[PDB]
RNA sequence: AGAGAGGGAACCCACU
């Protein structure tokens, strides 16, 4: 069996240059000057480097002789690795959607209307635009009575526009985008984005507990952490070893009196004492305030951090009295007693009363 | 590198913890003069 | 032979039978290169659309594949020389296989891909 | 407003503009000399 | 420098060829403008005002072309790029200028000139000394294993080629060769481009000199004199075993700087080094295997007479074995690099604008930022 | 540099005649860097194809078409380093090589050749970077420079009699230091020609003056002989230094660092050859009259006493230019450099100077007196983020160098190589000596 | 009476 060799390759022209092999070998597969070649390979996400398979690497250099695109590689050639070989080939895989391309590159667009002809489909955006003004940006909203008073390619339908480079817009814009430019798996946007248009948090040093199984009630702290089964090593009450335990096993369980954080929700940000435990309801007090706040137990932390809750100045000046009499200079500073100033004629800056000056 | 930002007579090691810049200091050429005592300097006014 | 090649890279299609590359205008033109008398997508753009395939990852220029390992793993060895598709997304309609199947041709499915 | 330009080769004057590309009217020379301050200047003999 | 030498630059470069139908280029005739500023206008830039603004002083340089293509077409004074001139030169604006010309244009006639004005500086170009070259030296390396060895830094005059040292070694070990057998000193040469102490003897036969009789006679040009006969019978008596050219060239291909593939393109990449490396001063030629020999014979002979002491040994620091490079060689040297370069560039464009099937437009083919 | 073997760095015998054996750089590059001397000229080169058609035309066998047995009893000519051929009579083709160099019929004067006689050799260089310089011709203990040629040379303008006319004469040539290894050179004809107790009376050449063997800033030393040669170094480095009128065209000069002088005189005590560096037309320093005495105690160790009321009188009083350039930047409108006086309500970042010394548009008016850290060039760069409030364009201006002062001599205002206004502004400041 | 400074690196010539 043959094997795949490493040529390198122009950035983003890949697929031409396996078009262009193929174009060549069959343009030359009944001269006397033949293709020895068998496949040529040039990936979807693999960039900059192709594959030849070949069972020689003269035969990979005598192929891709007279190929610019590969110029980089015509020198030395590297070979897949043979338990890599499978490798090369093996692939990897009124909703909102975010573009590809242009200046609204992945920003959140609202999927309005899906178009059946499977070309493009209507999307609702935020503008990223400066309403023709900077340019001869970040999100905001459309501002129609702007870009009606600025003028320019701007057309008015009460709320409907045109602008820009026909940019369809209403009340927000709505313009139509190609299902190939757009991300239609993956987005999954937030709760500001809904305004716009489970979960496990263990972290070393906190205290758990277990609800269930054969080792229940064992708390001991935090370790390590995982995803989703964790196999966490808890350093428990009177055990010098290490047990196992998933994420649905245990519980973020602390004793009353001690350091609690909130980590999400609307009491997140807020530290203080917790005082009574009970089954799920957990009640603590602020540092800030006295204030009650029940909490979930999931949404507890053990965290030991505090909480955060003259006139004379540049004037030219003429000494009339004493020994610099006659001297025209410049004042650079000045007090209610003195002032010093610059000479025009000797190299230095000497200090004189006020009542000796005189200005011009 | 910071192996070259230490390690040369220019780095941190000799060049800035040896020896090192330093505030209150002046440097202007010296002029004899045989009118005043061996443990005397006379400096310039607009130094002192 | 040439016929086979595409000329552009715009609207590069795959087969969703041989997983053959081709453009939209040369399997409007030419059909499938290797088994077209068993699809007949010639003069007929709609039978295109439901035997092709918009969404592939990776191309083989399959220039011998009677001396190819690539084509014992990718099962393209009886096939004529051309453009190939590693991974082709999408599935034949069920009377296209059926009838297929009533001609003795099997579909195996060309989605190589490992789906997580 | 305006400042007054000698304009070097020429030795003529001209007036100049803010953001005004230097040339000269005479033969457009691209080299201007101001002109000497209008305050007075005071020499100790020395 | 700017009245012979940029020529002999532009027409000791070979016209490249393109292979589809092939088409080359050439350049012939150069052209020297006067120094012009511009946007603007032609107009003359003196050099005072070129001092003022910070501009440089560079006059414009001209070239035709002539491509084949064969269908040729000429193109007359096509801009290359700007190369800066030294004041009171035979191209600057004020050569030959009376003083109250000078005087009008703001410049002295005290002013010996000599220096560049770039970006408003004025620059000189420090000559700068180097062994002169083409010329045959004998040194003793009192450290090394040679007793005394020989080189000569030979560079041909109107080559891009810069120079390339060979060395003629004889192996000191004054006693036996740290063998039973190895008695005399062996005389040795390092070749450019081979990374082996290639023997004497090799290189003559490898230079189609078979018989040892015609080596000695091209060493040693008295037969009557025995001493340096027995002195060189050491080296002689080496490499006896190699007796053929196939032999001695395969051998002189084995340990270079690219390794030769088998006895095939190693041959050709010998006889490569010993054409277009060693002593182009003497000839790059197919005739030029002779002189070669006859020179390379010269200074095995001048090694034995420094090993005789027959001949003083020769000093570094003499100033008959140094040469002055002035303005004239050092931007002949800036200038066959960047001519090359500029010629690389334009086959990159070529290669690009070929394989569209297209013609290339030969005003973008010669970009004039990297010759200026 | 640093090195510490001293051989490239000594005074070799060759450097006699051809560069300074006085100046150098006496720091860490002492010998390494040279300085020509007068005469000394380097050879351009030419090419040799006219020199081997020359020794084809006479009696020269080539090497392809020699016999191996008659080469050891001829000599070997070279032609720039690579062996040409073989010739039987090596005297009559020396004297007809230099028969042809005393008229420049075909070799030029530049080309040197060098018959080796102890081993049978003659090398003709005709390499580009030879160093040679002229030397008179002695035919019989006689020189060849008649008093024909000197009353012709004494009439230049009239004659057009040139230094050519009489390198064309067969009077002087061009000796390189090859050529210098084979030569017999008398220091004067005054004493070298004369019959005495004999020396050698085989002299081919003579020297024309021994005062030329001195690089230019040896040249200004009076009595340079009677030094010692460490001094002699140490004024080589000063003269470089001394103040004066380094150029005729000062005024129009935007040189940064001018050291101009009041009154420089040239000096009582000279040597003929500052005749031809000029020194008496644009010289450094000035005649003063002094006195070597021990005194109150301050011309100790290496000081002098000087003058007060001599240098009242403009003894040694010079003048210190120095120019200041400053052009703005057309940019993608993110910084956007011009020249303007900046106000303290607009601009930001203004540190605390005189901004009323500037015109209208921020540039001094030549004539106004500035001292340290004081404005010459109000330049203004805009903010990026003036819209993303009330503050605007910051401060980017060049300031006059601190503890400097002085009056602006003059300010030129033009456009630079991209057309970008640029101004330079070249500040005057008198140094009375201190 | 609105109060601080920044570039940074590279390479040449000298100075004791
Ligand atoms: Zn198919
Ligand atoms: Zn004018």
């Amino acid at each position: 069996d043959p094997n795949l060799w490493t040529v390198k390759c122009k950035i983003g022209e890949e697929r031409a240059t396996a078009i262009s092999l193929m174009r060549k070998f069959i343009a030359y597969q009944f001269t006397d000057t033949p293709l020895q070649i068998k496949s040529v390979v040039a990936p979807e996400h693999v960039k900059g480097y192709i594959y030849v398979e070949a069972y020689k690497q003269t035969h990979v250099k005598q192929a891709i002789e007279g190929v610019g695109n590969l110029r980089l590689g015509y020198w030395n050639q590297q070979m897949v690795p043979i338990k890599e070989m499978t490798d090369v080939l093996k692939v990897v895989k009124k909703s909102w959607v975010r573009l590809k391309r242009g200046i609204y590159k992945d920003d959140i667009a609202q999927v309005d209307y899906v178009e059946p002809s499977q070309n493009t489909i209507s999307l609702k955006m935020i503008p990223r635009i400066d309403y023709d003004r900077i340019k001869a940006p970040p999100q905001r909203l459309f501002d129609a009575e702007k870009i009606r008073s600025l003028g320019g390619d701007v057309a008015s339908d009460g709320d409907f526009l045109i602008f820009e480079g026909n940019r369809y817009s209403r009340k927000f814009l709505f313009k139509s985008f190609a299902m190939s430019a757009v991300i239609t798996e993956g987005v999954k946007p937030t709760l500001s984005e809904l305004e716009k248009f489970r979960e496990h948090n263990f972290q070393p040093g906190d205290n758990v507990e277990v609800c269930e199984g054969e080792l229940i009630n064992l708390q001991g702290k935090i370790l390590s952490v995982d995803g989703n089964k964790i196999t966490i090593m808890p350093k428990h009450e009177d055990l010098k070893d290490m047990l196992e335990f998933p994420a649905q096993e245990l519980r973020k369980y602390f004793k009353m009196g001690d350091h609690v954080k909130v980590i999400a929700g609307r009491f997140e940000g807020d530290t203080g004492l917790i005082v009574r435990v009970e089954e799920n309801f957990v009640i603590l007090f602020s540092d800030l305030t006295m204030h009650e706040l029940k909490v979930l137990p999931r949404d507890l932390q053990l965290c030991s951090e505090t909480a955060s809750g003259n006139e004379l100045i540049g004037q030219t000046v003429r000494i009339s009295q004493g020994p610099y009499k006659g001297y025209i200079g410049v004042v650079k500073d000045a007090t209610e007693s003195t002032a010093r100033v610059e000479l025009h004629s000797t190299c230095q800056t000497i200090s004189v009363d006020r009542q000796r000056l005189t200005t011009v | 590198s910071l192996k070259q930002r230490l390690k040369g007579k220019e780095g941190r090691v000799r060049g800035n913890l040896m020896g090192k810049r330093v505030d209150f200091s002046a440097r202007t050429v010296i002029t004899p003069d045989p009118n005043l005592s061996i443990d005397q300097v006379g400096v310039p006014r607009s130094i002192a | 032979a040439l016929e086979t090649v595409p000329k552009d890279l715009r609207h590069l299609r795959a087969c969703l039978l041989c997983s053959l590359v081709k453009t939209i205008d040369q399997f409007e033109y030419d059909g499938c290169d290797n088994c077209d008398a068993y699809l007949q997508m010639k003069g007929n753009r709609e039978m295109v659309y439901d035997c092709t395939s918009s969404s592939f990852d990776g191309i083989i220029a399959m220039m011998s594949p009677e001396d190819s390992w690539v084509s014992k793993w990718q099962r393209v060895s009886n096939f004529k020389p051309g453009v190939y598709a590693v991974s082709v997304t999408g599935r034949l309609p069920q009377g296209i296989v059926r009838e297929l199947k009533s001609r003795g041709v099997a579909y195996k499915s060309r989605d190589t891909a490992i789906k997580t | 407003q305006p400042m007054i330009y000698i304009c070097g080769e020429c030795h003529t004057e001209n007036e100049i503009k803010s953001r005004d590309p230097i040339r000269c009217r005479e033969c457009g020379y691209r080299i201007m000399y101001k002109k000497r301050t209008k305050r007075l200047v005071v020499f100790d003999a020395r | 420098f700017i009245q012979m030498s940029v020529q002999r630059i532009v027409e000791d470069a070979p016209p490249i060829d393109l292979q589809p139908p092939r088409y080359l280029l050439k350049f012939e005739q150069i052209y020297l403008s006067k120094p012009t500023h511009w946007d603007g206008a032609p107009s003359p830039m003196m050099p005072n005002e070129a001092r003022l603004r910070n501009l440089t002083y560079s006059a414009p340089l001209y070239v035709d072309i002539t491509k084949t293509v064969q269908l040729q077409t000429q193109h007359q004074k096509t801009f290359i790029g700007k190369i800066p001139i030294m004041l009171r030169s035979t191209y600057c604006l004020l050569n030959g200028l009376t003083d109250r010309d000078l005087c009008e244009l703001n410049e002295c006639p005290l002013d010996p000139g000599g220096y560049f004005i770039i970006n408003g500086s004025e620059k000189v170009l420090i000559a700068q000394e180097k062994m002169a070259t083409n010329t045959v030296y004998v040194f003793a390396k009192k450290d090394s294993k040679y007793a005394y060895t020989g080189e000569c830094r030979s560079c041909l005059e109107n080559s891009s080629r810069p120079t390339s040292t060979i060395w003629v070694s004889m192996l000191a070990r004054g006693g036996q060769g740290a063998k039973k057998s190895a008695i005399g000193q062996r005389i040795v040469a390092t070749l450019p481009y081979i990374k082996q102490e290639v023997p004497i003897i090799i290189v003559f036969r490898a230079l189609g000199f078979v018989s040892d009789r015609d080596i000695l006679e091209h060493i040693i040009y008295d037969f009557e004199d025995p001493e340096m006969m027995e002195m060189v019978k050491p080296s002689l008596d080496e490499a006896f075993v190699i007796q053929e050219q196939n032999v001695a060239l395969n051998f002189i291909g084995s340990r270079g700087a690219k390794p030769g593939v088998t006895k095939e393109k190693r041959i050709k990449y010998a006889k490569e080094v010993l054409q277009k490396e060693m002593l182009p001063h003497v000839g790059v030629s197919d005739f030029c295997e002779t002189k070669k020999a006859y020179f390379l014979g010269y200074m095995v002979h001048r090694l034995l007479l420094a090993a005789l002491g027959r001949r003083e040994l020769d000093d570094r620091d003499h100033y008959g074995n140094k040469r002055l490079d002035l303005a004239g060689p050092l931007l002949a040297f800036l200038f066959r690099g960047m001519f090359k370069n500029l010629l690389k560039e334009v086959r990159i464009y070529a290669q690009k604008f070929i394989d569209r099937g297209k013609d290339f437009n030969l005003e973008l083919a010669i970009k004039t930022r990297i010759i200026s | 540099r640093d090195g510490k073997l001293a051989k490239p760095r000594q005074l070799h015998n060759t450097l006699w005649g051809m560069v300074c054996p006085a100046e150098t750089p006496e720091g860490h590059a002492v010998g390494l860097v040279k300085n020509l001397a007068l005469m000394a000229y380097i050879s351009v080169g030419s090419q040799p194809s006219p020199i081997l058609e020359f020794l084809e035309e006479w009696s020269m066998e080539n090497l392809e078409e020699i016999s191996p047995a008659a080469i050891a009893d001829a000599t070997k000519i070279f032609v720039n380093g690579c062996w040409v051929g073989i010739h039987k009579d090596p005297e009559q083709l020396m004297n007809t090589l230099r028969k042809l160099r005393r008229q420049m019929d075909i070799i030029v004067s530049e080309v040197s050749m060098i018959r080796d006689i102890r081993e049978r050799e003659i090398r003709i260089y005709t390499d580009a970077g030879r160093i040679c310089r002229p030397l008179l011709i002695v035919e019989k203990q006689k020189l060849l420079l008649k008093k024909r040629h000197i009353d012709q040379l004494k009439e230049r303008e009239y004659n057009n009699y040139s230094w050519q006319d009489l390198v064309a004469s067969g009077v002087v040539e061009y000796i390189d230091t090859l050529e210098e290894e084979t030569v017999m050179l008398a220091m004067t004809p005054d004493d070298l020609q004369e019959k005495e107790v004999a020396y050698c009376s085989t002299y081919t050449h003579c020297e024309i003056h021994p005062s030329m063997i001195l690089g230019v800033c040896a040249s200004i030393i009076p009595f340079p002989d009677h030094n010692q040669s460490p001094r002699n170094t140490y004024q080589s480095a000063m003269g470089k230094q001394a103040m004066g009128v380094y150029i005729t065209n000062f005024h129009v000069r935007m040189d940064t660092l001018a050291h101009v002088l009041y009154y420089p005189q040239k000096p009582l005590v000279t040597t003929r050859s500052m005749e031809y560096l000029r020194f008496r037309e644009l010289p450094a320093g000035i005649n003063s009259i002094v006195a070597i005495a021990s005194y109150t105690g301050y011309n100790q160790e290496d000081s002098v006493i000087m003058n007060r009321s001599a240098v009242d009188r403009g003894f040694f009083r010079s003048v210190f230019y120095r120019s200041y350039k400053e052009q703005e930047s057309k940019k993608g409108f993110d910084q956007e450099e011009v020249f303007e006086k900046p106000t303290r309500e607009t601009c930001q970042g203004m540190r605390h100077a005189i901004y009323d010394k500037l015109d209208d548009d921020g540039l001094i008016a030549p004539g106004v007196r500035v001292s340290g850290d004081d404005v010459i060039i109000g330049k203004t760069v805009t903010l990026p983020e003036n819209e993303d409030r009330r503050y605007t364009k910051r401060d980017c201006s060049t300031f006059l160098r601190t503890s400097e002062t002085g009056i602006v001599d003059q300010v030129m205002v033009t456009l630079n190589q991209e057309g970008y206004k640029f101004c330079k502004i070249r500040v005057r400041s008198v140094r009375i000596p201190q």
